[PDB]
């Protein structure tokens, strides 16, 4: 309702979730994955490489 | 042909510039080598699919025995004639498939692809260890070699980046040949040259 | 009960059917009026608020000639007129 | 299907018995330190995946792919039958038309 009605529903995505030194860092990990902050899907450090996500 | 991709890089507005996105044909997890993982070991593997094709082999001599009495119990009692001889010869051949599959799925699951479960284990480290081969062996890498200036560092950052994370011997670098300097770049046909 | 105008012309279709709501004066005693009015549109209590009944419902909060509206809805650029007046 | 499945359960929770014994013959001669409490952690957890798999792959082989080593099943009525649907419950055909 919100996008058929203000021309909003193709959001263009001007950045990926991982950063410039974060694209090589998530490619190289399995399971490193999005987490949320600033109502944005990003990706972030601690995520990557983590000692929590092999239990 | 042990290993094949093919990747989608990131958000971009540029479309003939290259990116790295088949650099995830080497991801792997590494938050913890405390423990050396089981099922890289060549031995290992080998007496886990033993000790299955055993457990397979007698699955099938176990329901040949099933076979005698299911005869009388489920094919007497389907036609006022008895033709019970080819019943046993549809039966006994029809086993022995449905036991061959269990064999070509028992080694699948050990020799073949044993890695598409595990994210410590890379697409390609684990495709070349159902050869018991190491990242050692990958000897010459065959560039995409197209004379730019984009392509020739970031093809060369590429192999250098998942031969870093793989676990190379510093000092073992793969050679890189470059056809396209003789044949030309084919645009379409490249690969397969 | 002008906000009420809207849910029954929200869900009905097609059809030009009387109003539960012919007269304001209904309203004053709502609770036992409410549940009658929200057991003919047993799809109206499951459906959330629409957009185009949302933007409504900011544009009957900031009416001219009305009392002030005793509630904030929204943070937008008309906060403070909402709040502290 | 589930002969297999207790014949997965029962090689799960015999090979977590076979860990017991590994852990002081194959680890506590690795290093001069002994680390034995998360050699364990590592290596239940990998038995779960390793059982997990064999789990989906005795599914596929008696559920959803049994087929595809038969030839007297066809590709259309083994697909629909791991459904447990027959042939007479395709109801439309969208031709290309």
């Amino acid at each position: 309702h919100n996008a058929i009605t203000r021309n909003t529903m193709f959001v263009a995505k001007d950045k990926a979730p991982y950063s410039d030194e974060l694209e090589q860092p998530v490619y190289l990990d399995p399971l490193a994955r999005v987490e949320e902050n600033k109502k944005k899907l990003v990706f972030s450090d601690k995520t990557i490489q983590s000692s929590q996500s092999y239990v | 042909l042990a290993m094949t991709a093919t990747a989608t890089d990131k958000i971009g507005r540029s479309v003939p510039a290259p990116g790295k996105g088949i650099l995830t044909t080497a991801r792997e997890h590494h938050g913890n080598l405390k423990y050396p993982s089981p099922l890289l070991n060549i031995e290992y593997r080998k007496r886990q699919l033993n000790k299955r094709l055993e457990q397979i082999k007698s699955w099938e001599e176990t329901e040949l025995s099933y076979l005698q009495e299911e005869a009388e119990l489920a094919k007497e009692e389907f036609g006022d004639e008895f033709s019970m001889h080819e019943f046993l010869k549809e039966r006994t051949e029809e086993v022995y498939r449905e036991s061959k599959r269990q064999v070509s799925d028992a080694k699948k699951q050990w020799g073949n692809s044993f890695y598409k479960s595990d994210p410590r284990i890379a697409p390609l480290r684990g495709a070349l260890a159902a050869f018991n081969l190491t990242i050692d062996d990958i000897g010459v890498a065959s560039f995409h070699g197209t004379s730019t200036v984009a392509n020739d560092k970031n093809e060369s950052a590429t192999i250098n980046n998942m031969m870093k994370h793989l676990g190379r011997s510093e000092g073992n670098p793969v050679f890189g040949v470059f056809q396209k300097y003789l044949t030309g770049h084919p645009k379409g046909a490249a690969g397969a040259w | 009960g002008d906000f009420l105008r809207r849910v029954e012309e929200r869900f009905t279709s097609s059809a030009g059917t009387v109003s539960l709501l012919q007269n304001f004066n209904q309203l004053n005693e709502p609770e036992q009026f409410t549940a009658d009015f929200f057991e003919k549109f047993p799809q109206a209590g499951k459906q959330l608020i629409s957009e185009e009944d949302c933007d409504y419902f900011l544009m009957l909060a900031a009416r001219p000639g009305q009392k002030p509206v005793p509630f904030v809805p929204v943070l937008d650029e008309r906060f403070e007129f909402f709040f502290k007046k």
